[PDB]
């Protein structure tokens, strides 16, 4: 019987709280299919194999061959819409300064390197190694090359590092990287001086975290499962569509030139019209599965475009949307037929338990904290921000008054210092 | 214009038809086995076997002409199965077998694949998949005699029916009831063979008929019987119409690095089409491909604004057939340009085209965008000193017109 | 005595070259890890043949010489003899009967004529048409076949035209051999780059092999796969109706001299009999025979609640009107067949009878 | 070229109807595509075998139209849910979501009705006229580090 | 379960297996939808008694 998860109970009481004293900046990978193989089939060369004798019968079925070409064309053309809406969000191809003075943060694993024969980043050039017929079938090329896709992820990443969310807002206003991270921390309610007073450690955590992803991809087989699945499905569909030429459909041979070599017109045409019915059914099946599979890939592409806008070009308040923990920033990387996000998140750690109360009673006035919560170490009282322990003295400045003490359930007697 | 059912067409790239590299000439290749098969020893034969013990003649290692048979007035019935008779002279076979016997005319309808009745039950069972012809004619002029011709016999009795081409000359007394026969006839105990006794005066249904049945060994296997058809010189590395041993085709005949085992005549693809043949005169292993092909995508400006044009032969390289070659295909009429404009009409793999001044469709690598080095340093920040309001428009579909079709009114009217 | 067949059964199913491909084929094959019967020279008993037989012999110097096949082996019915000089053959099909302990001391109707290594020379029959395949092999256990897979080097594959249910091998006089029956199987076969067969799957061997054959694959990834359904054959056959002994009156009814005007068509009921319709559908007297809802050649297998012999005289033009869904004065105003009629129409020109002398 | 999306939704449906209607002219290997010809020229059992082609072909033609309409309806439904989301978030609110209610910082939006659809006008604040400045994370005064509120 | 019809159904090649591929794809996805809605919590929390 499968286990649902390890057992836990929260040590709740009407007067106890836990506050984190530390954190672990954590980097996570998310993978989305964005497009799929642009197949196209000449229906007449598939069905009839260059026989004019067959073509003369196939006209009796009218517009099936034209609307089959129309359907596969519409699928192939929207792949060049999806890829544009996901990657081509950045209006101008930004590029970095020459030197990597990003406050201690080492971007060399995910920025480009012109040393490479294709100007992918290190992790993009890794991802492209993770992912792995004459019968009127063809595979068309995409509108953008892999090298052009790596310029879009590079522009999106270079705009992010040098100017933060501002290039998404309309112009690349340059900013120092560690001050940009301070405004990311202030967006998750951790007061910004927690960053500067730990900047060396936050850099050591981040730099270690990108390293663990290079090693995760340089070892794991199953990591790209979503993209490899979309690659495998289109191969499985074509290999089914081609093997279906060998089927008899009850006609005296599987081979249309064998029929034309052995039988006179009226005896041959009964066999050919039977193969036409079987081969045409076998092509309408394939086009129907591709229309269904395409609309499914477009749901994934609209999701990827939404993550490009809200996670990479921004910072998001949407819980577990841009990876687990609180969202700081995201870096996009390209992959075959898909996009990979690296999401960087603040995860709190190393809790301590404390006594707490909703208000404090002084000169008959009830005092409440302006930000954060009251806590006691067992002998004294302090106020701290919610997401990080930092014991300020309780004062007439970091608290506010509303009415008499008698109203509030669970209020406590303590003095408030007046500066 | 015809593909889109309009003279007025907007700017774009449009499919029109599948182009194909045309066959140059016809190549017909057959074994040079020039001696004639012995059909005069079969139809004009001096004596015929009894149908209980029909005689099988191999026909092999020769040329033949079936038109001599099917054009003849001599035959009262000429059924064919797996093949059509008017086509026979184009074919070849590993062997033919002529099975030969006499029956009465009333029995001829039993000489068909999988049949029933005493001849098909106990004398000559044709297979269900029969590939061959049954040739039957009245022989009362030769096989019928005053007082009756008793030289012919047929099996009237058996324990169980014949399997296909099972043949039975045995003469055990048939046990027709619980009485054991023990090597003699009696009540319930009867000799298994009847005799026809053909008299020249008897009715056209009871009269004797000769029957000859040509089974065809029509395997895709080394040929030894062929029709009268001629043979031509061979070709390699060119698109041609062709025929090997009666397997017709149309393709690029080539040499190959394949290595057939000695019994294999043709090689086959996943699609079950032939992709290699062993030449019947030369014993060389030819490969085949179909001749090269693709979509004729046409690049046009809007037909209001211009009617000058360019064409993409999708994915092919012009060596297989202004011009330029791309990963997207062999491109004709379009004029190459170095300067990367914004993409107008998409082509593929970073290429687009547009209509420009000197007038032509031009082909260029698309611009991704204007390029912008950002002024980053560890102590500089930019801050806006003014703003603009903006009013973007966004459009979304919510419904489409509510239609329903009465499927019985549509199908049957 | 038995030993393990391993995977030795495979032969090239057809005269077509294929390469770098997996191909699924149904035919008679020797199933894998089955019991071959094993024999050695001290002997050659007569054996049943079943649907087809695999034969292999590992032997030092052409000790085995050929085979006899047939049913009775006694000159009362036909038999096949083969005697061979490695692959150069004498074949005769005959009433023949050599001495009935058949060996070589060192009326016919078809005739044809062409350890470091203990030899694999290997053979099998389908119909009467031997497939012959060969290789070298070193050996150290003369009791058993070598485990390694091989559809071997081709030698012979030729058809003939005969009947068989038993067989026996022939030996020289002044070795070890194996026998195993074929069964109908789907096999999945693997062809290498040079069109040689290099591996195979017996799809009825085990659930893994059934999975491999379902996926058209020799290797299966971790997971759960749908492949088959529990269903069971007609294990016995059972017959249930009020049983009967009378031969049916058709042999009186068709031979009756009198007949009816079609406006007054005679519904002669028929019931409670055994019958034979081949008596009728082979009778050349019938100028027309039709059947609807049944095939004439199937009729002798069936049973019915009741039968009716609706019978009359018509003119030669009107014969076309006697079928389901027809129109015309006889169909529409004398005897209307249902649009869904079940049974047979049996008809003959009667100008020898109903056209009575001086006219009728 | 402004209302491309709405016109594409009208045009695809009219095209699929015309294609379904035109398949009533096809023979499907019967002696005629017009059902009265088969009913007039042929005896009942021969006519019905010929009609079975027209029934098979016309049915397969209709099943292909219905399957396209179901898939196309799922595509319009995905857009209807998105318009219903942009009514609730962009018009009935202010969105913190980057790009979702147009480019720039979202202030406010107005819906406008359209044939088969909805058109939003998204009012956004775009920053401009950037000055460059020297900057620092903190000020040191009296030996204390001060951070901006 | 007619063998006679089963042989005639082999004449169609692979429709009668790509339909099992399609239905099994829908079937495994129902477990994935159920998993992704509920199994977002990583531990089985339980309340205190009071
Ligand atoms: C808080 O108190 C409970 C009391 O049972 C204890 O189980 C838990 O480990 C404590 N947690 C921390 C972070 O100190
Ligand atoms: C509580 O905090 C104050 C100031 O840090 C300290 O004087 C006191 O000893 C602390 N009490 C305990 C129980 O740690
Ligand atoms: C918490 O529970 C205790 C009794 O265990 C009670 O004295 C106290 O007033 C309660 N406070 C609140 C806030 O419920
Ligand atoms: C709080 O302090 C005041 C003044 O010392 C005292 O009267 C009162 O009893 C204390 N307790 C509460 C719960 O108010
Ligand atoms: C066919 O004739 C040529 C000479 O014209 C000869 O080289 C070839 O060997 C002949 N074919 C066979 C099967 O011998
Ligand atoms: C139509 O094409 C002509 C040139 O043939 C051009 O001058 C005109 O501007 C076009 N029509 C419109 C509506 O622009
Ligand atoms: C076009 O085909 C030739 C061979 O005909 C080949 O050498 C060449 O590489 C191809 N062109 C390109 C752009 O690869
Ligand atoms: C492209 O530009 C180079 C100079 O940068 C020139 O030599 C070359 O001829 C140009 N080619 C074309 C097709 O315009
Ligand atoms: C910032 O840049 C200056 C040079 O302009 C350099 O002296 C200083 O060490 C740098 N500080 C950091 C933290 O990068
Ligand atoms: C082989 O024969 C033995 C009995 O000698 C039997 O137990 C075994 O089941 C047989 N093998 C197979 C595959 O059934
Ligand atoms: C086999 O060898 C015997 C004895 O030398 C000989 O009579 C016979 O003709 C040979 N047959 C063949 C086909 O080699
Ligand atoms: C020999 O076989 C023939 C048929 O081939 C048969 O008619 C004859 O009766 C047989 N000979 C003897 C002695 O029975
Ligand atoms: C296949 O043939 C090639 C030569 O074309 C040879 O190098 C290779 O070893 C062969 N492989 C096998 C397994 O037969
Ligand atoms: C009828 O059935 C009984 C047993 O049920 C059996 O004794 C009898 O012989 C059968 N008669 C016939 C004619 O089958
Ligand atoms: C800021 O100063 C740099 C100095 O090189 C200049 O390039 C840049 O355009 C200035 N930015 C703005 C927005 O004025």
């Amino acid at each position: 019987t499968m286990s649902l998860g390890a057992e836990n109970s929260v040590a709740y009481s009407n007067n106890s709280i836990a506050i984190p004293t530390n954190f672990t900046i954590s980097v996570t990978t998310e993978i989305l299919p964005v497009s799929m193989t642009k197949t196209s089939v000449d229906c007449t060369m598939y069905i009839c194999g260059d026989s004019t004798e067959c073509s003369n019968l196939l006209l009796q079925y009218g517009s099936f061959c034209t609307q089959l070409n129309r359907a596969l064309t519409g699928i192939a053309v929207e792949q060049d819409k999806n890829t544009q809406e996901v990657f081509a969000q950045v209006k101008q191809i930004y590029k970095t300064p020459p030197i990597k003075d990003f406050g201690g943060f080492n971007f060399s694993q995910i920025l480009p390197d012109p040393s490479k024969p294709s100007k992918r980043s290190f992790i993009e050039d890794l991802l492209f190694n993770k992912v792995t017929k004459f019968n009127g079938l063809t595979v068309l090329p995409p509108l953008l090359t892999d090298e052009m896709i790596a310029q879009y992820t590079s522009a999106l990443l270079a705009g992010t590092i040098t100017s933060g969310w501002t290039f998404g807002a309309g112009a690349a206003l340059q900013i120092p990287f560690a001050m940009q991270m301070a405004y990311r921390f202030n967006g998750i309610g951790v007061t910004q001086n927690v960053l500067y007073e730990n900047q060396k450690l936050i850099a050591n955590q981040f730099n270690s975290a990108i390293g663990k992803i290079q090693d995760s991809l340089s070892s794991t087989a199953s990591a790209l499962g979503k993209l490899q699945d979309v690659v495998n499905q289109n191969a499985q569909a074509l290999n089914t569509l081609v093997k279906q030429l060998s089927s008899n459909f009850g006609a005296i041979s599987s081979v249309l030139n064998d029929i034309l070599s052995r039988l006179d017109k009226v005896e041959a045409e009964v066999q050919i019209d039977r193969l036409i019915t079987g081969r045409l059914q076998s092509l309408q099946t394939y086009v129907t599965q591709q229309l269904i599979r395409a609309a499914e890939i477009r749901a994934s592409a609209n999701l990827a475009a939404t993550k490009m806008s809200e996670c990479v070009l921004g910072q998001s308040k949407r819980v577990d949307f841009c990876g687990k923990g609180y969202h700081l920033m995201s870096f996009p990387q390209s992959a075959p037929h898909g996009v990979v996000f690296l999401h960087v998140t603040y995860v709190p750690a190393q809790e301590k338990n404390f006594t707490t109360a909703p208000a404090i009673c002084h000169d008959g006035k009830a005092h409440f904290p302006r930000e954060g919560v009251f806590v006691s170490n067992g002998t004294h009282w302090f106020v701290t921000q919610r997401n990080f322990y930092e014991p300020q003295i309780i004062t007439t400045d970091n608290t506010f008054v509303s009415g008499n003490c008698d109203v509030v359930i669970g209020i406590v007697n303590n003095t408030v210092y007046d500066p | 214009k015809c593909t889109l059912k309009s003279f007025t067409v907007e700017k774009g790239i449009y499919q029109t038809s599948n182009f194909r590299v045309q066959p140059t000439e016809s190549i017909v290749r057959f074994p040079n086995i020039t001696n004639l098969c012995p059909f005069g020893e079969v139809f004009n034969a001096t004596r015929f076997a009894s149908v209980y013990a029909w005689n099988r003649k191999r026909i092999s290692n020769c040329v033949a002409d079936y038109s001599v048979l099917y054009n003849s007035a001599s035959f009262s019935t000429f059924k064919c199965y797996g093949v059509s008779p008017t086509k026979l002279n184009d074919l070849c076979f590993t062997n033919v077998y002529a099975d030969s016997f006499v029956i009465r005319g009333d029995e001829v309808r039993q000489i068909a694949p999988g049949q029933t009745g005493k001849i098909a039950d106990y004398n000559y069972k044709l297979p269900d998949d029969f590939t061959g012809c049954v040739i039957a004619w009245n022989s009362n002029n030769l096989d019928s005699k005053v007082g009756g011709n008793y030289n012919y016999l047929f099996r009237l009795f058996r324990k169980s029916n014949l399997k296909p081409f099972e043949r039975d000359i045995s003469t055990e007394i048939y046990q027709a009831g619980s009485t054991p026969c023990n090597g003699v006839e009696g009540f319930n105990c009867y000799f298994p063979l009847q005799s026809y006794g053909f008299q020249p005066t008897n009715g056209v249904g009871y009269q004797p008929y000769r029957v000859v049945v040509l089974s065809f060994e029509l395997l895709h296997a080394p040929a030894t019987v062929c029709g009268p058809k001629k043979s031509t010189n061979l070709v390699k590395n060119k698109c041609v119409n062709f025929n090997f041993n009666g397997l017709t085709g149309t393709g690029v005949l080539t040499e190959s690095n394949k290595k057939f085992l000695p019994f294999q005549q043709f090689g086959r693809d996943i699609a079950d089409t032939t992709d290699a043949v062993r030449d019947p005169q030369t014993l060389e292993i030819l490969d085949i491909t179909p001749c090269s092909f693709g979509g004729v995508s046409v690049i046009t400006p809007g037909t209001n604004t211009s009617n000058q044009v360019a064409v993409l032969y999708q994915g092919v390289n012009c060596t297989e057939v202004n011009v330029f070659q791309t990963r997207a295909g062999c491109l004709i009429g379009a004029e190459h340009v170095n300067n990367s404009y914004e993409c107008d009409i998409p082509i593929g793999a970073g290429i687009c085209a547009s209509y420009q001044t000197s007038q032509s469709v031009i082909a260029y690598t698309m611009s991704l965008g204007a390029e912008n080095s950002v002024a980053y340093s560890n102590n500089s920040i930019a801050i806006p000193t003014n703003f603009t309001i903006s009013v973007t428009t966004e459009i979304l579909p919510v419904s489409m017109t509510k239609t329903s079709v009465d499927c019985t009114m549509y199908i049957c009217g | 005595a038995y030993t393990n067949s391993f995977t030795r059964g495979v032969y090239y199913p057809d005269k077509v070259f294929r390469s770098s491909v997996l191909h699924s084929t149904q035919d008679l094959f020797l199933p894998f890890f089955s019991n071959v019967t094993w024999f050695h020279a001290i002997d050659n008993p007569v054996l049943p043949f079943n649907d087809g037989v695999y034969f292999a012999s590992t032997e030092k110097s052409n000790i085995i010489r050929g085979w006899i096949f047939g049913t009775t082996l006694d000159s009362k019915t036909q038999s096949l003899l083969i005697v061979n000089n490695a692959t150069n053959v004498v074949i005769k099909v005959c009433e023949f009967q050599f001495c009935n302990d058949p060996f070589l001391g060192v009326n016919c109707t078809f005739e044809y004529v062409s350890f470091k290594n203990l030899r694999e020379f290997v053979f099998k029959n389908i119909d009467g048409y031997f497939k012959i395949y060969s290789k070298h092999t070193p050996i150290n256990l003369v009791r058993d076949l070598p485990q390694g897979f091989s559809a071997l080097e081709p030698l012979v594959d030729l058809p003939i035209g005969i009947n068989i249910t038993r067989f026996q091998t022939l030996l020289a006089l002044h070795a070890a051999y194996y026998v195993g029956y074929l069964q109908p199987r789907t096999f999945l076969l693997k062809y290498n780059e040079n069109g040689t067969i290099t591996d195979a799957v017996d799809c009825a061997l085990d659930p893994l092999s059934e999975t491999k054959c379902t996926l058209k694959s020799f290797t299966v990834e971790k997971g759960i796969y749908q492949t088959s359904n529990f269903r069971v054959q007609p294990t016995e056959s059972i017959v249930r109706f009020p049983n009967i002994t009378n031969l049916c009156p058709f042999g009186e009814v068709f031979n009756a001299t009198r007949f009816a005007s079609v406006y007054a068509w005679n519904r002669k009921r028929i019931s409670n009999c055994v019958a034979d319709y081949s008596v009728l559908y082979n009778s050349a007297s019938f100028s027309t025979f039709k059947c609807y809802g049944v095939s004439p050649t199937k009729l002798n297998d069936l049973c019915f609640t009741n039968v009716y012999a609706d019978s009359f005289v018509i003119r030669g033009d009107e014969v076309r009107q006697i079928a389901p869904g027809q129109t015309g004065k006889i169909a529409d105003y004398n005897y209307k067949l249902p649009d869904d009629f079940t049974g047979c129409v049996i008809a003959w020109n009667s100008n020898n009878l109903d056209s009575k002398v001086g006219g009728n």
